């Protein structure tokens, strides 16, 4: 009686039912690992607080409405502020980590509307402006709130477009990473798990990002009559096998 | 001192040889690799992921409008869409199959084409997808379609139906610029029975189709791409 | 190996061609599962899109020009194209640069064909034989300053002399600082409210500096450098969506604005053919 | 023959002869069987 | 092996000099059916009549030239021999043609030879040493616009560089779309009641672009560009009547009219020696 | 490095001699070959099969 | 020896050393001996 | 190679930290002699630094 | 005579190859090696030698 | 395969891979231990 269908994931002190799944991606079929030796560099020991920072955080709300354009994160980013997972970050030099994302809608059989959630390993953002005018730190760094597409441009942050991916790419080409669809009539969740992916053993938690996740409307929202025109989206997301080392005085970085 | 001929060719530089040369820097050693999850070997491991054709290019700007092919309720016998099949070029030319069909000249195999519904789950439609292979028009009205290679899908539960279109061929390569020839034949798809909302709904629903290539395909003869050009060298 | 075997009619309880596009899979269906198939053999090894095939063919990468001339009075060689340098990059030039960020990190060595060809724009009795002189300069050696410096003494440093008109060629280990070379990089060198994003050394590969060796004759020579990459070893991880719009700048994703749709708009209905 | 001491001085690799495109088009975490139903 | 038997006096009902050609057949006939013989050895083996030998040296299959000169000011490189491509051929100088087409259906590797010598018509005070570049140009690839375009770069499409004076050589595969070339196609490319008739892409062997790198010298350069084709690995099959009639175009049958008689007129009766 | 000497005739192009090259077309597939009737492999073969002589030629 | 990678790029082929003109010379359905009557 | 070994806590009467420059030696100290590290490979071999290299251009 | 072919670098002077070339005085005999204390092998030997750092830059 | 007769044609010589930084770091003439007191 198991179905495709039905998920428990339970993660630290935290746990996710489903009952309305349709199965689970495992990025490019790897799951989440610690560093290996033969892989290592920095001889330093590294911390793994396990438990208290392999949970899962649920980012506040967003709204989709017919005029929706969709929503970027960026992994650490998003979570620089949830728990110890946050001060671990600011407190070490180096860190590592691998996540569960899981992404929640739920309407009714009347509504229609499907979401792509997808995953971008290194999503280098392009400048609106064009030419080589580069997107200042904090335009990359929106913390929880993430990025809203169909927010106006700004000055330093990057170019919204949908169509073009944030950077110079077509939206109906994204498929060719990670991603699972939310149709409102088959589906109600999506669950990616995302193994760590860098050209370097450990890195910077601050100065990169590794992923962006994205979730943007593709078939639009349509209620039923009469019905309010717009359901809420959550995103819930859980470190996993995450390491810290060099640890020190505590980074401090813009705005 | 071994006696020695030169032949015709000695000293040209041709972009495609593979030779051994010097290298610059003796003695150096390279960081060590370390694992990283996603290698691809081969661009046929990568045109078999499927990615969305943008069908309904009908719009004057490029929009996220152009992936929905809109179905209308209770609208019987008549057409849903219909297209050629020169993948490397209109709806498919973007797609990421139509975009590494590029880098060759010749290609040869089966195309998987897929439709996703996204509707109310408490409506309902039966779909018929037919390929037309060379030789014939495009088909104009479902009697004509359905003689050719058809799929009757229902919408149910399971979302998209996967409809093959099996290499229907004389000579076994075609090219991937559009030519006549070497052309493959149509797309096109009718109503089967028709589109029924349920109460309390209204309007359009939309279908995603998607493309990729099946295990079956083929693609030789290395070239240059008329997807990208430029007319100054880039700067920093 | 098979590309199609047998198949017949089907009347079952078992539907392959139904599938959920929302899972993220692709299933893999084929010709005989949903119509009736006879064998055929594949005759085809996908030998020639292999990516070391793929990346492996020399491509222009730079094409840059220095000049043999009196530098008696020129207070800025460098100015004067009397020599110059060229920082290696493989995003200049889009033929290449499209194939390569196909990939996010890449993973190979070089190997370079520097062509040099002369030109002599106005009356001069005669071509000269002029000697060219490619030097590797890494970061953190001394750049030259004028066509004859120290520098050029290049004692501990990798340089080429060939002909003009001939071409030299030499091939370089894969000089990256971390495992692979990143096609992309989301991030900034440092946490600064105002550093440069995208850019990074992970990708830097060097710099090259040209210049001829020969004084100048009573004419001036114009000599035109072109370097031609080939990546040989190669290594790709993590495959991306293909560039659609036009490039502006080495090393950023950036697009150009008001830029023209890309998806071909049909003459014609959605049912058209 | 390689005339040179150098690795890097060889000529083109030789094919991968890899190609597993599974990684790609089926990383999902239960196993799905063609024929079987997608959703259970 | 014996070229001839030794054979004496006949005296049979065995008659192998009869014959009836209606049936289609060559009957094996040989100088011992009909005369007395003595035993003679071959001494020769057939070896230089093998299709491999006779379609394996090398044919002059083009003539082209493209010049270097200042493009200032020129609206259309192309037109102005800027540079020039060629759709390859191998009925455009007859010697080859004929030969190819003794047989309906052939297969062969190509091995091509590409001699460009210079021309300087009026006034220089010297000779210039040009490289000339032939980009291969697939059906699909970007065509060159200008001499200097980005279609240059070549990043994934064969090109060669040598100088001119000198000779390039490289050898394609076998790059047919079909099992064979068709030396003839009596058909259309569809049923169109106006389409070309003849002419068929199963013969189809690329295209080639040329163009000088240098830049330009003070006077203008004429560089003349010919082709040699090679066959190697080659298989013909089904032999044909031999061209009679003088060609008129590219891949027609086509004769010209009011042509002569290509039968020699005897100079006196049929029983003239 | 190898020390050698070039005879005359180097650099000469013979359009009857044979050698190998380099493929400009590095690991492509031709093709597969499928049965076709009437292969010739020798000139020789063919003359052998009769054709009409115009012998009166007096037209 | 070949120096080359792929077969495009060895030399010419060698001497078919075939030779059968008889499905040229003798294409009938019915075998004909030479000496026997051509048409029985 | 090891570049580094696992190293944990020590609360030892045997210092390798302490010592005398007035000797004229330079103690081969290591960074686990001093904090905690886990091990690592070196993966190099200082090819590129020998004199005949380094003299060899 | 052996058919060549020259690839694209014939001729260039790359100052870090490594060959073989003709000596110009054939049979000459050097002078024996004796010992001498001190023989360096890699730089990385004397990089671990400890020496004094000019840390009070301020003059 | 040297192709000249002399020792000093031959090439580059190949890497020492001797290394022994104790004749530099501690040439001491009693051995001092890392560890135990540099002074008793």
């Amino acid at each position: 009686g198991y179905s495709d269908r039905v998920q428990q994931i339970t993660l630290g002190n935290s746990t996710i039912t489903t009952q309305e799944a349709a199965n689970a991606v495992v990025c490019y079929a790897e799951w989440p690992e610690y560093l290996p030796d033969v892989d290592a560099s920095d001889v330093n020991k590294t911390s793994k607080p396990d438990t208290s920072v392999c949970r899962f955080y649920t980012l506040d709300s967003k709204t989709w409405t017919t005029g929706s354009k969709g929503w970027c994160w960026k992994l650490p980013d998003a979570l620089k502020d949830m728990g110890v997972f946050g001060q671990n970050m600011f407190f070490h030099s180096l860190g590592r980590s691998g996540y569960t994302v899981h992404v929640q809608c739920n309407a009714t059989k009347f509504h229609s509307g499907c979401l792509l959630v997808v995953v971008i390993p290194e999503h280098q953002l392009a400048s609106h402006e064009g030419g080589n005018v580069s997107v200042k730190y904090t335009f990359t760094h929106p913390g929880e709130r993430g990025i809203d597409l169909s927010s106006a441009n700004e000055v330093g942050g990057p170019v919204k477009d949908v169509l073009y991916n944030m950077n110079g790419t077509l939206l109906g080409n994204l498929l060719i990473f990670p991603h699972q669809f939310i149709n409102l009539r088959t589906n109600n969740t999506a669950t990616i798990v995302i193994p760590y992916i860098n050209s370097v053993p450990i890195d910077s938690m601050t100065r990169h990002n590794n992923v962006s996740l994205m979730v943007i409307p593709i078939a639009p929202l349509t209620v039923p009559t009469g019905a309010t025109p717009s359901l809420p989206i959550t995103v819930t997301i859980a470190p996993m096998c995450t390491e810290f080392s060099g640890i020190r005085s505590k980074s401090i970085v813009p705005q | 001192g071994l006696p020695t001929t030169t032949l015709p060719g000695s000293g040209q530089f041709l972009t495609t040889d593979d030779r051994q040369s010097p290298s610059a820097l003796p003695n150096y050693e390279p960081t060590p690799r370390i694992h990283i999850p996603g290698k691809v070997h081969n661009l046929l491991e990568i045109i078999q992921v499927d990615t969305l054709i943008p069908m309904n290019n009908t719009h004057t700007k490029d929009e996220v409008n152009s992936y929905l092919i809109p179905l209308n309720a209770n609208r019987q016998n008549e057409q849903v869409f219909g297209t050629n099949l020169f993948i490397g070029d209109g709806v498919f030319k973007t797609t990421l199959l139509g975009e590494i069909v590029q880098y060759y000249t010749h290609w040869s195999g089966s195309l998987r084409f897929s439709l996703m519904y996204t509707g109310p789950a408490l409506s309902s439609a039966k779909l018929i997808l037919a390929y037309t292979p060379p030789g014939a028009r495009g088909p104009q009205d479902r009697r004509e379609a359905m003689l050719g290679t058809h799929v009757v899908w229902d919408i149910g539960l399971q979302s998209t139906i996967v409809m093959t279109i099996p290499w229907t061929s004389g000579v076994q390569f075609r090219y991937t610029d559009p030519d006549t020839y070497t052309s493959a034949g149509f797309l096109s798809c009718w109503y089967q029975t028709s589109l029924i909302l349920p109460p309390e709904t209204t309007g359009q629903v939309y279908l995603l189709s998607f493309i990729s290539a099946c295990p079956d395909f083929k693609l030789r003869l290395m070239k240059d791409t008329q997807t990208i050009s430029q007319t100054v060298a880039l700067t920093e | 190996t098979v590309a199609s075997i047998s198949s017949g009619p089907k009347h079952t309880q078992k539907v392959p061609i139904l599938t959920a596009n929302e899972t993220g899979a692709t299933m893999p269906v084929l010709p005989s599962d949903s119509i009736e198939t006879r064998t055929t053999y594949m005759h085809f090894n996908g030998s020639e899109t292999d990516v070391e095939c793929f990346l492996g063919r020399a491509a222009c990468v730079h094409v840059t020009e220095i000049q043999n001339k009196d530098a008696t009075g020129i207070d800025n060689h460098r100015e004067a194209k009397l020599f110059n340098d060229w920082k290696i990059n493989l995003s200049s030039l889009v033929q290449l640069r499209k194939k390569l960020e196909l990939f996010t990190y890449v993973r190979f060595d070089s190997e370079y064909t520097i062509l040099a060809t002369a030109s002599q724009p106005d009356s001069a009795n005669y071509s000269s034989n002029l000697v060219v002189q490619a030097m590797y300069v890494p970061p953190g050696a001394p750049n030259p300053k004028e066509w004859d410096d120290y520098t050029w003494q290049s004692a501990s440093n990798p340089s080429v002399f060939f002909k003009v008109g001939d071409t030299s060629r030499f091939s370089l280990p894969y000089v990256g600082l971390a495992s692979a070379y990143n096609c992309f990089y989301d991030g900034y060198s440092h946490d600064d409210a105002e550093t440069q994003y995208g850019i990074t050394v992970l990708n830097h590969m060097g710099s090259m500096a040209f210049r001829i060796v020969n004084e100048h004759d009573e004419h001036k020579t114009l000599v035109k450098i072109r370097v031609y990459h080939r990546a040989k070893h190669v290594e790709a991880w993590i495959p991306r969506a293909p560039r659609a719009l036009p490039y502006t700048s080495i090393g950023r994703t950036n697009y150009p604005k008001n830029t023209e749709p890309v998806i071909k708009k049909r003459k014609g209905d959605i049912k058209s053919y | 023959i390689n005339y040179y001491k150098d690795a890097a001085s060889t000529s083109s690799a030789g094919q991968s002869l890899s190609m597993d495109p599974s990684k790609f088009t089926e990383p999902v975490k239960d196993l799905m069987l063609k024929g079987a139903p997608a959703l259970n």
